[PDB]
């Protein structure tokens, strides 16, 4: 078998870790491999393997996100834990355990727990406060499934999770079979400002869904990156609302979530999500990056919440990348890029179980159910788009294509790969620490 | 050479292969111990014998306890039943009953008679004739006597007669008379909620559960002579004799006279302990009932015999063999276990302060052996996983296969009935409890009669020794599984299915809860918080060292009060004592909320809306309160936002 | 090391390949004398040389590989491995 | 290294000669915070400022907790007090009072006015004029407002007017108004027993304390107009001014109108915690009121100043200096302490299942600095020795003397009154509570007033910085002395002198107790059992190692729950919440038993003999049960044989 390396352990609270790295980093340069003839770090005259190994050649930093259980992995933690407790499982797959779902930030706990009671007992709920933490909570084992958009499907794909079911959007009499191509990312501006143009974006306020998402961050800033040629985007735009980014940035201080919840990537902010990016577009922004279906879902009294009750379709028009205007009604001839639909991810061992339980659990609570108030409708929600995308129709089956490489397609994997040196998400760094 | 679970299980089986229970059941049925009323002299000699044996097995501390209790015995005048006309001049004597109901009021009344099948609360609506202004008869079985007298008293009757038919209780002798207590509740009634010690000066107080009507037991031929004059026919749903009839003839009448006087008697409890080596102050209690109205071979001899033999095996196995239990073990012999088990209830209400968070399990060795066909357990749900593993390690005494045959048994389990001695512990004190019987399909026929003797019990159960050996093995498995290891085997995740069953039962009446104007969703979220509580606690048992003791004590103190936090803190213990929101009596528990909502669909005008909304607020905050008390501390909640 | 009340985290990890292509995993193997006549499945009652109690490449992969062929009681592990190898 | 005690009080004085309280008490009196009723906008801005400060001082965890309550606020129409002639023709008015009374009734009435001293029950039974059917006037001070209105409601009066004379309260401005809550008991009254979160969905309820009669506060100069019309002289035993008169003349009669409306407002509580290093989960709560009705610098200014500076001081000593606590500390700012302290009582009723047996001391910083002469403390007896040691370290601010001048001070301590905010911790929850004040002999004149402000505060006390330094030094000695060491400094010896005081108070009625036919001896033996329990526990601290932790945790848990075991287990916590048998309210407490017993001698017929028998039984068994639970395991209780 293969095992992870030996490590220098230290405390979790007092540390101090920067003096260990500061010490050893100046140690392996001067003393590593015949770098000094007088003293050897990795050899000794009166013994072998003292304080270090004699096979070691260098020291790199353990990233700060990675704790103990993510260092050892999940297969090795499970093997050592079963070897201590002494279980030796037989495991024929006849009945499956209840799936521990994961949900974030106390609205998804409400809808999740109501779904936990309206089921037989087959879906449970475990919380989180960011999506980046709930992915780690899947990797440990304290949760099983999640519904993620494709940017976080790339991150959880790097970390070792697999997609199982993929959300559809097109209504059909057979949508469990049909593989949809995806949905189009657009940017939405108003009739009040006609001077705006994709070629003219210097010093303008830009609303975003959240950091790491497809249509809000990866697709537009991956296209803006090849023009502006440098990684910092807080200096290109004047202001803008993007949650989840660093608290220092202007991108943090345009948003509204008060107090201390500013730039917190969850439903604590009003501006989080597609519709909240539309809120900062209507209130204080110049351009927002959303899906193409955002303006029809918030146009014309579809939202009873009053700011979207008063609004209209025709004033808001989306902009192409060459510099022209094309209407929101005609989204196909003007789009930033085609991003894939969202997907449900889980570990590789509970793939068959989450497949089976969500397929059966879908037909009871899907889009066939009318009279949602006074019953349960799993796919509808209170316009905040929580636990599931609100305009889902059915959870599509993934056959022959269950891998982030195969599911996400080549253009999107390249399109994220052109932005991978600019990424600042710590969990992606900790997951890509594994690779030699 | 330490001892682990395998060596200790085969060591226990090597102990059980040797002992002979049958001589000790024949010894607790000798002519010098055989009629054991509560407080009588024949109880005392057995009590000194049990204390003497507990000194003889070298237990680490043997101690006793005596206090004074009011029971109700037969007066010199004979209570009786008789048939009269409207004037009283027609006199035809039925009989003079030997048996009597304790705590029945002393009065003489006349009236016409109405039948009921058992006195279930469902029966008096399904009955044709109105019940009030008239004496009832009921048929003995399926509920306690106190619920029959409480129901028929609740519908304005006057007297209750009780008989045993031939279909439910097949006995050859048509003369046999019997016994039962009529207090709804447990304990000495004239001190409700406080102990009967003579420190408490014996103040005038009277329990709120005692009846107001004369109750009496008659034999079978005494019932058929009343069935000769009564005219009617039973429904065919009641599986019964051919000779039952509903109501009296119109010119006829039934007068019964009941004369019973109070007596003040002395009660003993006899105890012994085995000390623990890691934590001595935490202990597990094992009990038994010492007295019973007849000879008492099935009701008290088998329980006390199993208790004495478990004292022999565990004290022998600690002294000679080399076992080291980490927690103490208390052996107990309760007396007056038959008047609602007043020994145990006055013992808790005496020493409730010293038992707060210390005791954490009772095991009830009473009525363990009744037949040889099934195995019927009844327990608080923290023991269920434990019983799982124990049912995989005990062979049935007749067929060589294990007792865990049905893989789905947690839903078949019924809750603890009020006459069982573990019910004051679980319902009143918040301590996990368990009882278990080898019950036949039909119940043991002559249980509280004068016919209960040894040779009838060896003729009914042909191999008493192997069956008593199996019940002693199950109790030994429990005691070792709780007190050998650093981890308590109280499985706390089993409450999650109970909360899910409650909310899933209320989720059908969501349509009317939305009509009142209040949402249900806070109670959904309360169930959710209890799930994340037990999940986080299972994680903390994951990430701890097992060798270290200071952290496992901090976790086991957090598991050991998962039962105390279900006792409702908004009701008086002296008024309504059984404060357990799941499993107890009152207007505060969860079946009373399901009932009090279920009345509204009738649109009768009987439901009480203010009492409902109040009940929903208290039950919701009790479940959410236990969920906050499991997960960590004050600052790790995970509150509103 | 991370089980409580210790709570220790790895902060610096070391590499095993060359300076050009740094490897982080390393292999675990079982070395035996030549012509000794054992395969992996005859490995019973023969005197065995471990490197530690709980170390990765020397305890967990050997005992975890041959683990489920042991007879009951498995727990404690050292009793059944102690009856498995003849010293 | 390590830090011992004498190093550490030195480090506290070195941190304490640097800080400045005067600038912060200016800061809480700026124009951006100055009128702050509960639920107002200025309260929430101050709560954002404090909740910012607890983040900036690097506390380990800072959290907010909000809930919705019902208070009562003024109506848009005025409420007046207005003289009515007998003719009904010419109507003369005295005042439109700017200040109001919380929890009064919306009503309007006329009738005769009758003076009463303070509204003691002794006063109403000393009066010559009959009370009923007539509005009354009383003077503020010596009793809570709610007990004035309670006594005037029991004597069947209609109206209550409350004012401030000059002799008890010397001020210059005669036209000044003030404020008070009239709810007997504490907490939000429209949810008694259960907490006021949003999970209860607010069922309909009402407390027992709310009066049914209009209450109103009038100024002194309003009282001079009413005393211009009355006649009949105040008796000379009332230490009063020369203007007060007893009853109205037969012509004129007053008219009180009071119009207040309920309101439902949002309450914020702000908390921050410092973790511990040996046992983090046991903690000690330090509190202060965050709001007041007027400008409010004496009531809530000095409390929040001392709280912010103490949180800075201990966070700085743990982070920079190297102090290492063993138990956590919770610093707390709750609002709405002025409506009978609902911000604390709704918290205790909120999380009672989690701080069961965990929180072991509450400290109150509220109303710390009023006078400059004396030093008054009020506390649970468990803390008395603690305070004694602190009075031997702290120096007086004005003179160079110590505080420990009187070596006989344990008898002068008065029990916690209900208007104190530390009362629901001691009496309801069971946490040992302590409050203290530098108080001048006469109480502080403008304390619930519109003139309470920093200008007149620094006019009264000319050196406020030194006195605030002294009070923060005393609270520093309490927290550090409770937290640095492995041994708690709760002194359980002290309840023994209370018990000797009680049984000695019952010996003078042994002559009446012997006539009833019941003896007193079991209660003497109860006192003796508590003596031997405390002495045995002290010797078990004698034989324990100090560096060992597993044998000092088992001896600290017995010390922590000697306060919980005096709470009566025989009452319902909704019907009467304050269950401490020493220091409580109801029929269950021990001075309620004395106050029941002395009425038998006068032979009115007001004594209730069956009630006395039950009170003797329940008090005797509660004290005896605490004496069992303090000394050893179950088997080591010695019985009566
Ligand atoms: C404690 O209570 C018992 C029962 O009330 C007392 O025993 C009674 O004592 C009287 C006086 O000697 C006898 O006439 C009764 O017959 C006794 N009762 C019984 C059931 O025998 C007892 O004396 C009290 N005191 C003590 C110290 O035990
Ligand atoms: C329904 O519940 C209400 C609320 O308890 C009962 O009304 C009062 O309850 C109090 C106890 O708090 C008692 O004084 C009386 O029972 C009631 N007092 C009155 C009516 O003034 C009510 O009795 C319950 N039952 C029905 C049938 O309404
Ligand atoms: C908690 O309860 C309060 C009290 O009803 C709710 O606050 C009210 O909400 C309604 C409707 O949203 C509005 O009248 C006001 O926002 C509030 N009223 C007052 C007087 O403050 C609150 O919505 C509840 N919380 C939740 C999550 O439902
Ligand atoms: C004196 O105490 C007795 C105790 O029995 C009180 O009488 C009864 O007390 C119960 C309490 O459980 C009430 O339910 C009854 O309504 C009471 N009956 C009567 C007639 O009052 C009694 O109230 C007490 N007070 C007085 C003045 O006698
Ligand atoms: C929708 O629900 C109905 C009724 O539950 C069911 O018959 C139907 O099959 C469901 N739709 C699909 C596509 O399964
Ligand atoms: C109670 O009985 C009397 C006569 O036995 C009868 O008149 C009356 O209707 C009965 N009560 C009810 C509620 O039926
Ligand atoms: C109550 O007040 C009225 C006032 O008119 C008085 O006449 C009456 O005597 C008072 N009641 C008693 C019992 O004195
Ligand atoms: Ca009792
Ligand atoms: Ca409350
Ligand atoms: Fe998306
Ligand atoms: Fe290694």
């Amino acid at each position: 078998a293969q095992v992870p390396s030996h490590t220098v352990v230290a405390r979790s609270m007092g540390g101090k870790e920067d003096l260990i790295w500061e010490l050893l980093n100046q140690a392996q340069e001067h003393f590593g491999k015949d770098k000094s003839k007088e003293f050897q770090l990795f050899s000794s005259p009166h013994g072998k393997d003292l304080l270090f190994k004699d096979s070691a050649h260098g020291f790199l930093k353990v990233p700060p996100r990675m704790d103990a259980k993510m260092y050892l992995g999940y297969e090795y933690v499970t093997a050592i834990r079963n070897l201590r407790e002494g279980t030796c499982p037989e495991a024929p797959t006849d009945e499956c355990k209840p799936v521990k779902w994961c949900a974030l930030s106390h609205h998804e706990r409400l809808k999740c727990d109501e779904w936990s009671v309206n089921s037989v007992g087959k879906i449970e709920c475990v919380s989180a406060e960011t999506t980046e933490d709930c992915i780690a909570k899947i990797m440990n084992g304290e949760a099983d499934a999640m519904s993620l958009d494709g940017g976080f499907v790339y991150i959880a794909g790097k970390c070792g999770l697999v997609p199982v079911l993929a959300e559809n959007y097109n209504k059909s009499d057979n949508c469990e079979d049909t593989p949809e191509a995806g949905y189009f990312a657009v940017a939405v501006v108003k009739k009040s400002a006609s001077d705006l143009t994709w070629d003219n974006l210097k010093g303008k306020k830009s609303c975003h869904t959240a950091v790491g998402r497809t249509a809000g961050w990866n697709i537009p800033m991956g296209l803006l990156y090849n023009k502006i040629n440098h990684c910092r985007f807080d200096e290109f735009f004047s202001e803008g609302c993007a949650p989840g980014s660093k608290k220092d940035s202007s991108l943090c201080k345009l948003c509204m979530g008060s107090g201390l919840n500013l730039c917190e990537p969850n439903n604590k902010e009003g501006y989080y999500g597609y519709t909240g990016a539309f809120r900062c577009l209507v209130e204080k922004g110049d351009v927002a990056f959303v899906k193409h279906q955002t303006v029809p879902q918030n146009t014309g009294g579809k939202n009873p919440d009053p700011w979207a009750k008063n609004l209209n379709e025709k004033d808001y028009e989306l902009l192409c990348l060459d510099g022209t205007r094309k209407p929101v009604e005609e989204y196909a001839n003007c789009h930033l890029a085609r991003a894939p639909n969202h997907a449900v991810v889980t570990r590789k061992d509970k793939e068959a179980c989450v497949h089976k339980i969500l397929r059966q659990q879908q037909h009871l609570f899907g889009s066939n159910v009318t009279d949602c108030s006074g019953n349960f409708c799993l796919f509808r929600s209170e316009t905040k788009d929580l636990l599931f995308r609100d305009d889902t129709v059915c959870l599509a089956k993934l056959h022959d294509r269950n891998t982030y490489e195969k599911y996400l397609g080549e253009e999107y994997v390249k399109a994220v790969g052109n932005l991978r040196k600019c990424s600042t998400s710590s969990l992606l760094e900790a997951c890509t620490f594994r690779r030699p | 050479f330490r001892l682990y679970w395998d060596d200790l299980k085969r060591k226990l089986s090597e102990k059980l292969d040797s002992t002979d229970f049958t001589s000790t059941i024949k010894l607790l049925n000798e002519n010098s111990y055989v009629p054991r009323e509560a407080g009588s002299q024949k109880d005392e000699n057995l009590a000194l014998y049990v204390e003497n044996q507990f000194r003889e097995f070298k237990l680490s501390k043997v101690w006793r306890d005596q206090h004074f209790v009011k029971i109700q015995v037969k007066d010199s005048a004979q209570n009786s039943v008789i048939i009269v006309d409207k004037n009283g001049r027609l006199v035809y004597l039925v009989e003079n009953p030997g048996g009597y109901v304790a705590y029945s009021k002393a009065a003489t009344v006349t009236g016409k008679l109405v039948h009921a099948n058992f006195g279930t609360k469902k029966d008096f609506e399904d009955l044709y004739t109105p019940v009030n202004g008239s004496i009832v008869i009921v048929r003995a079985g399926k509920i306690t006597f106190a619920e029959k007298v409480a129901n028929a008293e609740s519908l304005n009757a006057i007297g209750v007669l009780i008989y045993m038919d031939q279909t439910k209780f097949p006995i050859v002798n048509a003369e046999l008379s019997f016994f039962g207590h009529a207090h709804l509740g447990t304990g000495d009634p004239y001190t409700p909620g406080f102990p009967s010690f003579n420190h408490t000066q014996f103040p005038p107080s009277r329990s709120s559960g005692l009846p107001n009507i004369p109750v009496q037991t008659i034999s079978r031929a005494a019932a058929e002579k009343l069935f000769g004059n009564m005219e009617g026919d039973c429904p065919s749903d009641w599986k019964t004799d051919s000779t039952c009839r509903m109501v009296t003839s119109e010119s006829k009448n039934v007068k019964l006279t009941v004369s019973n006087v109070l007596k003040e008697i002395k009660i003993l409890n006899i105890f012994g302990v085995i000390k623990g080596f890691v934590e001595p102050d935490h202990y597990v209690v094992v009990g038994a009932q010492r007295d019973a109205w007849g000879p008492g071979a099935a009701k008290s001899g088998v329980g006390t015999a199993l208790l004495l033999k478990l004292a022999q095996m565990f004290s022998d196995m600690v002294l000679k063999d080399g076992f080291q239990p980490s927690r103490s073990i208390i052996f107990a012999s309760w007396s007056a276990g038959d008047f609602g088990s007043v020994g145990a209830t006055e013992w808790l209400e005496g020493y409730l302060s010293s038992l707060h968070l210390k005791a954490f399990t009772y095991i009830n060795l009473d009525k363990a052996v009744l037949g040889t066909s099934n195995f019927k357990v009844s327990a608080s749900p923290l023991l269920y996983t434990l019983i799982e593993k124990t049912m995989q390690n005990v062979k049935h005494p007749v067929t060589g296969q294990f007792l865990y045959q049905d893989s789905n048994w947690a839903s078949k389990v019924e809750k603890l009935t009020l006459d069982n001695a573990a019910f004051p512990f679980l319902a009143y004190s918040g301590i996990p409890a368990v009882s278990f019987c080898f019950c036949e399909d039909t119940d043991y026929p002559y249980l509280g009669t004068t016919m209960d003797t040894y040779k009838e019990l060896i003729e009914r159960i042909p191999e008493l020794n192997k069956v008593a050996r199996a019940a002693a093995e199950v109790a030994g498995q429990f005691v070792i599984k709780l007190t050998h290891d650093v981890e308590l085997n109280l499985d706390y995740e089993r409450y999650n299915s109970q909360l899910l069953s409650f909310v899933r039962d209320l989720n059908q009446y969501r349509a009317d809860i939305k009509e009142m104007g209040l949402s249900l969703q806070w109670l959904y979220s309360a169930r959710g918080d209890f799930f994340r509580a037990t999940s986080r606690l299972t994680t903390d048992f994951g990430n701890a060292e097992k060798t270290d003791r200071f952290v496992m004590k901090k976790l086991n103190d957090r598991v050991m009060r998962v039962e105390y936090h279900f006792l409702s803190p908004y009701v008086s213990p002296k008024e309504s004592p059984f404060r357990h929101v799941f499993w107890g009596s009152g207007s505060h528990t969860l079946p009373a909320l399901l009932e009090n909502l279920k009345l509204r669909k009738q649109n009768n005008g009987a439901f009480n809306e203010t009492l409902f909304r109040n009940q929903l607020a208290l039950a919701t905050w009790t479940i959410q309160g236990a969920a906050n008390a499991l997960s960590g501390d004050v600052w790790d909640i995970d509150n509103e936002f | 090391a991370y089980l409580a009340p210790n709570n220790l985290k790895p902060v610096v990890a070391e590499f095993y390949g060359s300076k050009e292509d740094p490897q982080t995993f390393y292999y675990a193997v079982a070395v035996v004398k030549k012509d000794s006549g054992f395969q992996m499945n005859q490995l019973r009652g023969k005197k065995s040389c471990h490197t530690g109690l709980g170390r990765s490449a020397g305890w967990n992969i050997p005992i975890g590989l041959l683990y489920c062929d042991l007879p009951e009681p498995r727990k404690p592990l050292e009793k059944a491995v102690a009856n498995f190898f003849s010293g």
